[PDB]
Parts: C-alpha cells; structure tokens; sequence
RNA sequence: AAGAAACAUAACGAGUACCACAAAAGGUAUUCAUUCAUAUUGACAAUAGGACGGUGGG
RNA sequence: UGUCGGCUCUUCCUAUCCAUUUCAAGCAGAAUUGAAAAAAGGUAUGAUUGUUCACCAUUUAAUAGGGAACGUGAGCUGGGUUUAGACCGUCGUGAGACAGGUUAGUUUUACCCUACCGUUUCGGUAGAUUUUCAAAGUAUUUAGAUAGUAGCACAACUCAGUA
RNA sequence: GACCUUAAAGGUCACCA
C-alpha cells in the first residue's frame, strides 16, 4: 500500500531531514549509489552522459533504486562488468509525511507520519552520470 | 519542401492516338478506346514533342505537370503519368490477370455465361449458396484449364478490381484461414499479347 | 431429445403448478417450478402446456423420488387449448412423465390418454401410451 | 490433398504478413508502422504466427 | 482594416489572459536546423549474371 | 427542500452481457480468449433478510455495469430507521445511557400557473392578370417543411454424423 | 484511534444524528 507518485511530485515546504527531531523514518529503499567498475583509473573511460532533470520536483528513492536496476541488468549484458562506471548523483536527504486517516476520527487536528524519502531535484541539476 | 517544377512524361506508341479535354484523357488504340478523367485541380495535361532518350530522337509525349506544391500534392504527379501508361498498355496488349480454384476436399465447379459477363462459383467448402459475381464492363472471363480461369479487359481498374470480387466472395469465415486455405488466388498478372 | 415443432399451446401451469405422475416410478405428484425453453419477461411465471418438458420437484412419492428435482413432460392438462383443424379439448386433470434429458421416459408404463402434442413430440412417450387422444 | 504449388499462392494470400500488436490489423511483409490510425501508427510488429503440427 | 510571410487546417483542429481542464508515451506524419558517411566519372532504387575449391571446414 | 428500501414508469451514459459486422491466438473442429465499429433492440423467476449488498435453486441468446436532488411519499407502502408505552443484557448510588437486541406506534391539501396527454373556438401568409384569365367566400379531393418511427430473438428439418 | 497499567500484553472509552 503506496500513495500514488503524483501525491508527493511537487517540490513543497521546507526541507525535512531526518535528524533527532524526525524519528521513525524508514530506511531508503536505495543504498548503492556507484555501480560498475568504480575503481577504474581516470584514463581508462574518456567518455561521458548525463541525465539532466529539466523540472522541479521530488524524486522519491523508490524510483532512483528502479533505475539504478535498470541500468545495471542492461549495462551488464552489454558492456559487461569491468567497461562502465554509473554513479547516482542525487541522494534521499528528504523525508515526506503522510496523515493517514481510519467517522471516530479526528477531522483536521494532526500532523503526518513519516512515509518515505525523495530527493528535491531542480532545473538543469544533473541526476545520474557514467563513463565508458 | 515544395518543389518548383515536378514533372513525368509517357511515350506515345505509334498505334496510339491521345486526345484531352480538361484532364480527360482517351486513348485510342488497335484494341478499342479508353477513357479517364483526372480531377486534379493542380496538374497541367498537355501533349507534346520531346527527347526523353539519352541520344535518342524527338517522340510524342503527354507531360504531366505540376509547378509549386508541396510534397502531399506533388505525388499526384507520376499517379497520372502512371494510370496513363496503364491505359496505353491496355489498348495496345491488354491485360488478363489468372485466378486458381484452390480446395482441399469439396470441389468447387465454376459456371460461366455464354457471353463470359457472369461466372458462378458452386460447392465452396461444402457451402449451399452459390456465389454470382458480377463482371464490370469491358471485363470478360473465360476458363482456361482446370481450376483455372483469366479476366480479359482493356482497363486494369477494372479487370484488376473484378479479379478480387471474385475472390473476396469465397472468403472462409469463423474458421482458421490458416488451416482451412480456400478459395480463389490470383496466381499471376499478365498482358495478353 | 424432443423431434420437430409445436404448434400454439395455451398454457395452463403455472410455476408452482401440481400435476400428477402418470407413470409407475412411485412418485405420485409434481410441482412445476420452471419449463426448458421458457423466454422469461418481467414479473412473468413460467409457463407450460401439453408437450412442454418442465423442471419440477416431486413433494409427494417414494422415498428415492421425494424431496428431490427431476424433469416431467406435461402429456395433458384440463386447461382448454385449440388444434390448428378448429377442435377445442381439454382434458379432466393434470398430467406428467418423468423424462430425462434424452428423452426417455423413467417408467414403463403410462396411465390414463395421452394428448397428440405431447405424443409426436416425444417418441418415448407415444410408444408407451395406451391411447392418444 | 494440396499441391505445394498451389500452397504458395495461398499461404502468402493467408499467412505471408505482418501483425501490429496494437491495430491488430493485417499489414504487408516489409512494413515497419501500423498502418490504422486508431493504434496510433504504432512502430512494434509481430508476424503472423504460422500453423505448426 | 487593408496589405505581407510562414508553421496549421481532409479534424466538433485552431480561435479574447484570470477561465472554467488534460498527462506520460508513441508515429517511415509534415517543416526547419545541426552532425557524420557515400556524394562520379558513376552512390542509392531497380533489371541481368557470378556469388566459389579443399570444405561433410563473394 | 418530507430522511432508507421496495413497487410503478420514462429517459440518458458506455467503461458491452446477448444478438450484427470484423481483426488476433500457444484459433485443426467444438467450446473459448484478447480487441475494434456499434447503445437502434433485449437483459428473467424464486427460498432467507426491512435491507442496498450477499448466498443459494432454476431458466435463458444474455440473465452487464451506472446516472437523473444517493430519479421517483399532494405516486403507493411504512418493513427499517427516528418521539411518546413495555421487556432483557451491560453501565450508573440515582434520575437515566447504550451504531446493544425485541415488541406496539395518525403518512394531510391540487380546484392555482406551467409541463405532459387529449379536446374546442376565433384569426390567418403577396404578388398572376391569355375572360379558356385573375382574386375572394363556401365545400371536397389532395399535398407533405417538420416531428416520431418497429420489429426483434430463439428453436426444429435439411445441410450432416458431412467439413 | 484515544487514556491507563504491566514486563509486546491487557483494561475502559469509540456517543447525538
């Protein structure tokens, strides 16, 4: 039981961290952020791509750690291990909230619950890089 | 883009003679007439002399042209120029197109009329009904060996077209068509002469 | 199991309708509670005439045949039905055999006259009758 | 009771084409769009699965 | 209110902000631009021919 | 602004259950499954429950899902809910409370305007002048802008124990 | 869900329509 992405798309209040005031945070669903050959010497791949977000908005880690997948199965099959460097470049440093309701309850007198993690991106921030 | 100067030509055989009346061609020939019209509101028809030959001589020609329009228009063009060399070719060696009878347990017997404007397909797959289809005009059937049989005409719109009403009236229905491969085919187009 | 055509029957019974067996299966009475073949329209009853296989419940019989569903054909009734020469009959009570899908009759016997359009419908029953009236 | 002459003419009536797996519609052998506009003009197709025994 | 040029328009497409709605995605649909390769003494499309021997390993 | 459901009746939506026309299958046939055009026509009978819902037994080509002030009470009913009588259980010292259960409990007015259905009365259409013509009145015979629209479905024989 | 208590577990409340 997920809300849907466009609940909690928009860029909105202050950052939120998780910090001795934000308790019972779960843990992100992404934890490797570099993947292929991260010890390659910097002469061995000259090239270079990056993934340009041309919108703000809220990046939840569900959907970094789907494309850090993706990008693995493939680039495996293809260049294989030892040929490719990917490294994601935005990290879940926000904590969303969501007031889940149970009519006996309360109609407006709370505030939410902690309910995942996304990472506020901006115009023009660059999201994940590789070089090959 | 829009090109400045589209433009296509037919040769003229000799035993063929053109006349136009407002992008309404007919075309005379040892086999009989043939007339078409183009309602292109953008294409100039016009006969003339030409040398479409690398070395070769002047020739009649009808140049089908069109100045600028765009390339949704400018297709037009070689449609024209090829109905037209169709029509010559139909009155000079016309057109027959050789369909097959193809069955794998009922036979199917074919009943042409007399003059050849009517055929009748009897006992498709086991079918009660008999099919007719009708013939357009200028468009003769005939029989040529067994299970076999050839549209005769001048105009391949229409032998063409009259060749698959025939089979489009044999079409297997509710059943896999890849199992149950009946009909009548087309097995090859040709000219009579 | 039923072979060709009925014409027009009026029909006399009902859904929840009583009928006596006229066979010798040791069941004695029927209660029709719907007819094969019915088209149904709304706050309609199921309907059935002479020749008509219904689905009816024996509430009255041999201990194998009560309290249980079986198939019937209703070979007469007292409800007053035209035949297509001008002759209007009707019998002096209500009627069925039991008969399976098939079309063959349960029993061995039938008692008491059987009507004509129940007797071509089914050949198992004329066979069976003792006359067809 | 077919001879492999006549199959030709008739498989590739029948069999011989392409399908899109959106039309759903009958396209020619060398096509490579869904030609209907109510798939959108699709670019995926699939050829027709040929019968096997 | 007249003239000018274009991308549109074979569709209940377009048409006076706030405003009375539309997204991701797909298209050998069309227009312009950028980058690369072949562009001729002969590219692509097409018609005609060869497409091989050890080798049951152009 | 009379607050549930059912009964009666009309219309509308398609995100279609059947019938019609097509495409696809890991479619041999039969039975099926996915999709497109299409909303003109059909889509039932009962046991239990006030029930909506549900669950069973049938039948049918199918027994699809929804809207219209959660359609519809000067249209009905009053089963439920929801005053005032009474009983039980738990709670409360007590009066009394209970989305706890049970039983008995008045359903008013259209004769007004419009809508709809039928039904009368009065009024009435502008440009032709071949007296074999033109116009007005009365009467018959016709005419048809527009509006509605109707026929559906199933079964048996033969095809055929054939493909 | 809210309040209370124990070393997750219980206990009381959850009403007028």
């Amino acid at each position: 039981g997920r809300r849907p992405g466009r609940c909690y798309r928009l860029v909105r209040g202050h950052p939120y961290p998780k910090s001795k005031y934000c308790r019972g945070v779960p843990d992100p669903r992404i934890k490797l952020f570099d993947i292929g050959n991260r010890s390659a010497p910097c002469d061995d791949f000259p090239c270079c791509v990056h993934i340009v977000g041309l919108e703000r908005e809220n990046i939840s880690s569900e959907a970094m750690e789907a494309a850090r997948i993706s990008i693995n199965k493939n680039m495996l099959k293809y260049a294989g291990k030892d040929g490719f460097h990917v490294r994601i470049r935005i990290h879940p440093f926000h904590v969303l909230r969501i007031n889940k309701m149970l009519l006996q309850t309360g109609m407006r007198g709370a505030w939410g619950k902690s309910y995942g993690s996304c990472a506020r991106v901006k115009v023009g921030q660059v999201l994940i890089s590789g070089r090959c | 883009p829009r090109l400045l100067k589209k433009t296509e030509h037919v040769v003229i055989p000799e035993g063929v003679n053109i006349e136009i009346n407002r992008k309404n061609i007919k075309v005379t020939g040892p086999r009989g007439s043939l007339t078409r019209e183009f309602q292109h509101p953008k294409v100039d028809i016009y006969a003339s002399k030409l040398v479409v030959k690398k070395e070769g001589p002047k020739e009649n020609v009808v140049v089908i042209d069109m100045w600028y329009g765009n390339r949704r228009d400018s297709a037009v063009v070689r449609t024209i120029a090829s109905h037209i060399k169709n029509m010559i070719t139909g009155v000079t060696k016309g057109y027959q197109y050789k369909m097959r009878v193809v069955y794998a347990h009922f036979p199917v017997t074919l009943v042409i009329a007399d003059d050849g404007k009517s055929i009748q397909v009897q006992n498709f797959l086991g079918e009660k009904r008999t099919r007719h289809i009708e013939m357009y005009d200028g468009v003769v059937v005939k029989k040529l060996g067994k299970d076999e049989i050839c549209l005769e005409g001048n105009d391949v719109e229409k032998v063409s077209q009259s060749a698959a009403n025939i089979h489009a009236a044999n079409l297997v229905r509710n059943k896999d068509i890849r199992q149950f491969l009946d009909g009548v085919y087309v097995s090859e187009k040709c000219l009579i002469e | 199991g039923r072979q060709g055509n009925k014409f027009r029957v009026t029909c006399g019974l009902n859904n929840a309708s009583t009928v006596n067996c006229a066979d010798n299966t040791g069941a004695k009475t029927l209660t029709i509670i719907s007819v094969k073949g019915f088209h149904g329209r709304l706050n309609r009853l199921p309907r059935a005439g002479c020749g008509d296989m219904v689905v009816a419940t024996c509430k009255k019989g041999k201990p194998e045949y009560r309290k249980k569903m079986h198939t019937a054909v209703i070979i007469r009734q007292r409800r007053t039905w035209r035949r297509k020469d001008g002759v209007t009959l009707y019998f002096e009570d209500n009627a069925a055999v039991i008969v399976n899908m098939k079309g063959e009759m349960k029993g061995s016997a039938i008692t008491g006259p059987v009507s004509k359009e129940s007797a071509d419908l089914w050949p198992k029953i004329s066979s069976n009758a003792p006359t067809i009236v | 009771g077919i001879e492999p002459a006549l199959e030709a003419i008739a498989r590739k009536y029948n069999c011989d084409k392409m399908i899109c797996r959106r039309c759903y519609a009958r396209l020619p052998l060398r096509a490579t769009t869904c030609r209907k506009k109510k798939c959108g003009h699709s670019g995926d197709l699939r050829p027709k699965k040929k019968i096997q025994s």
